[PDB]
RNA sequence: AAGAACCUUACCUGGUCUUGACAUCCACGGAAGUUUUCAGAGAUGAGAAUGUGCCUUCGGGAACCGUGAGACAGGUGCUGCAUGGCUGUCGUCAGCUCGUGUUGUGAAAUGUUGGGUUAAGUCCCGCAACGAGCGCAACCCUUAUCCUUUGUUGCCAGCGGUCCGGCCGGGAACUCAAAGGAGACUGCCAGUGAUAAACUGGAGGAAGGUGGGGAUGACGUCAAGUCAUCAUGGCCCUUACGACCAGGGCUACACACGUGCUACAAUGGCGCAUACAAAGAGAAGCGACCUCGCGAGAGCAAGCGGACCUCAUAAAGUGCGUCGUAGUCCGGAUUGGAGUCUGCAACUCGACUCCAUGAAGUCGGAAUCGCUAGUAAUCGUGGAUCAGAAUGCCACGGUGAAUAC
């Protein structure tokens, strides 16, 4: 799905796992009732593409955006494909 | 005293590895409470099947997760170890702590 | 109703008077899975409906069904190219059937305070046989007989 | 397309599953990529070895991996040669230690894969698809298989109108679940474009 | 000594207990008007009793939980049936004959995809 | 039904396998054990045995057939005029028949 | 599309790059990595300290990082009238075919038609047909009754006193949990029917006539949908139709249609008190208790990978009181002010909270849709996606009809 786009899917998670996780705390332990300055708030000259909440989720093997599950790891339709296929345990067809 | 829960994805496979333990912990000891069924987990999916539009054609999935426990009231001692090096497992979960 | 002549469904009875015909007209009256609303607005008007002109519960009801009640009615059996509009008997089951219906439409469209005082005036003006239930039965069987040439 | 997946809907009846481990949602997703890295890369490197499935499963923080192969002789190699370059690349590919195991298949023309990849090499040697589809049932039949059935799909012949062609032979009870079918696919890369070849094989009745 | 029997109507189980005493009726430890004896399905309960004239002679304990106040109480009118026969299997014949005996297989339907609830299907239009 | 497996599994299929083989036995009874084709055929009625007849012709079989003054000759070789709807008269013709054919090779 | 502020994102305006954002190969140089400063919207350039981790008959080697040339890479660019795969549909309708035989010069026919019967090409009888296959049915899941087993985190009938809480000794009964079995088969009776198939009724039974629901979709039709999930023939671009960045747009608004939610009220609105569920999720997570705030929330902080802890008080209902048929104590749109939270960032363009404001609307023209029973109607609850963002979607239970001549 446009070699790019997935370019930048890992490129973002290696820049969040660097920068955040560890300077989390700047907006954490500092943005809170100390007693403030605020230059703890304009020192938010990160990266901007180090935010955890900035990767969209993509599919393992096809990489699209939509219709992913957390638990596979795969769209709606990679899922389906290996589920009849067996690959995923104890996975089968639902009545009830 | 010692407690063995053990999950897996078919109930075949999970009566077979509580019979094992429940024997072994009899022969090299003794009481055993005996394995109790606890609730099934039932985690349910529902997929499209059509690559593009169809809304109303998809799929249903689920995967169901078996549980157990056994219990063995007061080690042998005898006992313990033994419940070390019996996994036997190829695709039983069992978590060993009390 | 294609192929299958089905059976019945059993109501239990009234829980006040026990009578099967009651049940059935609360469940008319009864809007929208609520019968325990529908239960408390029949009590009361059965209730005031005995004080006002004395009798009992049960017999006062029936004699307000007994002049709303229809004993024939018209049927379009267009079978011969044309529509007509052929006056038939009415079931027994069918009878009380429209006429507990009739009775609480008209109910419905009475403009008073509560449902509970509307209805219990329709079926005291429906013991009198003035009420517009009434009316409706009147124009039904006024409708059949002008049509008695069809049978 | 109408029709259910036959192994799929087999799963937890006669069929088994192709995977045989257990984890919990932290692990699960894990699980399936590294899963599919070491297929992928095993069936890419055994093309030639007539390999058949592959079978993973993940005891106690390591990976198994059975093949299911016609030929193993040719995958074991000298000794050892083949396989321990196997389970080296395996166990990288997987982060933990790896076993790898061997399992022949008697009568290589009664499993579907395959008979559905032995076809696709026809066609891609331009072999007349008729004469492929008819060589595949008749065999396959000569050895039991009370249920051979064969279907092609695509340019077939060079055409510019695609076209499906099938051909069983036997019995194929698709609606009894209890029947055992062996189903499998396959793909053809031949100079008109793609073709696509399915293979149902009907076996005992449980 | 005390005769038992279990009752069950759309997700309510009950568990009834029948003593020779007197005609009191207790219900989760409450009486049978302070649960639901004056609200709506106040009859049901008594309605086995009913019939087998056995209201004062008997004295009833239950336990019930699951659903509401309806499939409840229909629980607690099978449990009832179903004890009064292991007290005198005679009765048998006209509890069944008044249809107390059969348990009432009525689950709620589950919804099914492409449809709004089990049946009710989304509004349609051709043009 | 004898010596195989009659009474295993539920009745319903046991009573269905007495039925269809008592259907079997009844179209297809005495010529199950010729396991060949005839070489010689004799026939009650030429009208009524038609389809028999064409047949052994087709096959080139000789044909022995009994022939009412309604039948159609020229599809038998060996034409016998005579009733056949009698009791008596096709008694006559069967035991006659049965007699000579008795003596085979000797 | 199971969830567009940035991202996603392709589209637009600008600012940029060219063997390249992504991959193999060659040579050269240098570990990798880390802390900081300037310019810039940023991409990117300019710098400075730091570190220098494994090999070596050294034109040198392993992961890694930069430079140069090429083969190359790249394309959500076109063709679903070149395709694979997947899907809708007629339609879960009962049909669709073949081998051999026979009939016809032949296209073809027979079988598969006819008499009954069935939900059914379901079954019986007849018959130039004799057999077979795919379909129907059954084998699968779930629900309704019972039995054996096991008994904690689930349970409490009989015993002890208890802080009156199954809470704690205890009990294995019961509910329950989940493994294994039984049960329903026109099997038994009567009548009808060619005595056949079958049909009508009855007994027993939790269940009676494929008990209820689900999965399961024959040969094919619509050159139906998808080249943008993926794959792929052909065509086309290659200092650009490829790649990077900031901002904007996909949310516009004289209009028209589809699908929904909330209402027009007294079978109701509002205030107080109170009863009864099922099914699910949780570690970058669910988050008790306590304190603060009118509130959204905030601080501190148990327990829980969970029959144990948390989400999490179900609402309709039921008792009292009030409103008394009004554009109202109905309805809540719209707008002003003041705030909370998520997030680098809520202007375009988030959700929610408080105070104020209080549109249309009084049951809807022609026309038109769903539903046969735990169904329709109505009332709440949960989940996926997901930082945040459901009136949508997918599931769960409560109350619970009318009518099929
Ligand atoms: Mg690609
Ligand atoms: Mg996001
Ligand atoms: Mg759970
Ligand atoms: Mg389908
Ligand atoms: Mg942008
Ligand atoms: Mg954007
Ligand atoms: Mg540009
Ligand atoms: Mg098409
Ligand atoms: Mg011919
Ligand atoms: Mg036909
Ligand atoms: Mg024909
Ligand atoms: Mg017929
Ligand atoms: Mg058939
Ligand atoms: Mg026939
Ligand atoms: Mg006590
Ligand atoms: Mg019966
Ligand atoms: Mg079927
Ligand atoms: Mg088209
Ligand atoms: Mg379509
Ligand atoms: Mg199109
Ligand atoms: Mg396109
Ligand atoms: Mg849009
Ligand atoms: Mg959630
Ligand atoms: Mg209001
Ligand atoms: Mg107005
Ligand atoms: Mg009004
Ligand atoms: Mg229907
Ligand atoms: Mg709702
Ligand atoms: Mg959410
Ligand atoms: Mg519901």
């Amino acid at each position: 799905a446009k070699q790019s786009m997935k370019a930048r899917e890992v490129k973002r998670v290696a820049l969040a796992d660097k920068y955040f996780a560890k300077r989390a705390e700047l907006k954490a332990i500092i943005s809170d009732v100390n007693a403030r300055w605020n230059a703890v708030l304009k020192l938010q000259t990160l990266p901007r593409d180090s935010s955890p909440s900035r990767q969209r989720n993509r599919c393992r093997q096809t990489g699209r955006p939509h219709g992913f599950l957390r638990k596979f790891g795969l769209s709606r339709i990679k899922v389906r494909e290996a589920a009849m296929r067996g690959e995923i345990p104890g996975l089968k067809k639902a009545s009830w | 005293r010692i407690r063995i829960r053990l999950k897996a994805f078919d109930h075949r496979l999970i009566d077979q590895a509580t019979a094992e333990i429940v024997e072994t912990a009899k022969r090299t000891g003794a009481q055993v409470r005996g394995p109790i069924p606890l609730p099934t987990r039932k985690e349910r999916f529902t997929v499209l099947i059509s690559p593009h539009v169809n809304k109303d054609a998809r799929d249903q999935y689920e995967i169901r997760t078996h549980l157990r426990l056994v219990d063995i009231v007061e080690p042998t001692e005898k006992t313990v170890d033994a419940l070390m090096r019996l996994d036997l497992a190829a695709g039983v979960d069992v978590q060993i702590s009390l | 109703p294609r192929r299958r002549v089905i059976g019945q469904r059993k109501i239990l009875p009234d829980p006040k008077f026990g009578s099967e015909l009651l049940a059935k007209f609360v469940n008319i009256l009864m809007v929208d899975g609520k019968k325990s609303t529908a239960e408390s607005i029949v009590y009361s008007a059965l209730e005031t409906l005995a004080q006002r002109s004395g009798k009992s519960e049960l017999e006062a009801f029936e004699v307000a069904l007994e002049n709303v009640r229809p004993t024939v009615e018209v049927k379009s059996r267009r079978v011969g190219g044309s529509t007509y509009q052929v006056p038939v008997e009415v079931r027994p089951v069918r009878r009380n059937a429209l006429a507990m219906r009739w009775i609480v439409e008209a109910a419905r469209k009475r403009g008073d305070k509560s449902m509970a005082l509307r209805l219990a005036n329709e079926l005291s003006d429906a013991a009198e046989n003035k009420g517009t239930a009434v009316k409706k039965r009147e124009d039904v069987h006024r409708m059949a007989e002008a049509n008695k040439a069809f049978a | 397309g109408q029709k259910v997946h036959p192994n799929g809907i087999r799963l937890g009846i006669v069929k088994p599953w192709n995977s045989t481990w257990f984890a919990n949602t932290k692990e699960f997703a894990d699980n399936l990529d590294s899963d599919f890295k070491v297929r992928q890369y095993l069936t890419k490197e055994l093309a030639k070895a007539s390999v058949s499935r592959i079978v993973i499963e993940r005891p106690a923080k390591s990976i198994r991996v059975t093949i299911h192969t016609a030929r193993p002789g040719i995958v074991i190699g000298k000794k050892g040669e083949d396989v321990e370059k196997l389970r080296k690349v395996v166990a990288d590919i997987a982060g933990v230690p790896a076993q790898i195991n061997i399992a022949e298949v008697r009568k290589p023309e009664l499993d579907a894969k395959l008979v559905a990849d032995s076809i696709t090499s026809q066609l891609e040697r331009r072999v007349m698809f008729r004469r492929a589809m008819k060589r595949a049932v008749q065999n396959a039949m000569r050895l039991g298989a009370k249920g051979i059935k064969v279907e092609v799909s695509g340019r077939l012949g060079g055409a510019e109108i695609a076209r499906t062609e099938w051909y069983r032979e036997g019995r194929v009870p698709l609606h009894t679940l209890r029947a055992d079918i062996d189903y499998n696919t396959s793909e053809a890369h031949t100079t008109y474009g793609v073709i696509g070849v399915k293979v149902w094989i009907f076996k005992g009745e449980i | 000594n005390q005769y038992y029997g279990t009752g069950r109507r759309k997700s309510s189980a009950a568990r009834v207990f029948i003593k020779p005493g007197n005609g009191k009726i207790v219900i989760n430890q409450r009486s049978l008007e302070q649960y639901f004896g004056r609200e709506t399905a106040r009859m049901v309960v008594r309605q086995p009793l009913e019939l087998v004239d056995m209201v004062e002679k008997l004295d009833l304990y239950i336990t019930v939980k699951g659903g509401g106040i309806s499939g409840q109480a229909g629980a607690i009118r099978h449990g009832i049936t179903r004890a009064l026969m292991e007290y005198d299997e005679s009765l048998r014949s006209e509890l069944r004959k008044a249809g107390f005996v059969t348990r009432d297989a009525r689950q709620v339907e589950r919804k099914k995809v492409g449809l709004r609830k089990a049946r009710r299907r989304p509004q349609f239009s051709k043009r | 039904s004898q010596d195989g497996t009659f009474d295993k599994l539920t009745k319903k299929e046991a009573l269905m396998r007495t039925r269809e083989l008592e259907k079997l036995e009844n179209s297809l009874g005495g010529i199950k054990d010729m396991g060949g084709l005839p070489d010689a055929l004799f026939v009650i009625d030429a009208d009524h045995e038609h389809i028999a007849i064409k047949e052994a012709n087709n096959l080139g079989i000789p044909v022995f057939a009994i022939v009412d003054t309604n039948s159609d000759p020229d599809g038998v070789d060996f034409v016998i005029p005579g009733n056949d709807d009698a009791i008596r008269a096709v008694t006559l013709y069967l035991g006659a028949v049965a007699a000579t054919v008795r003596e085979g090779r000797s």
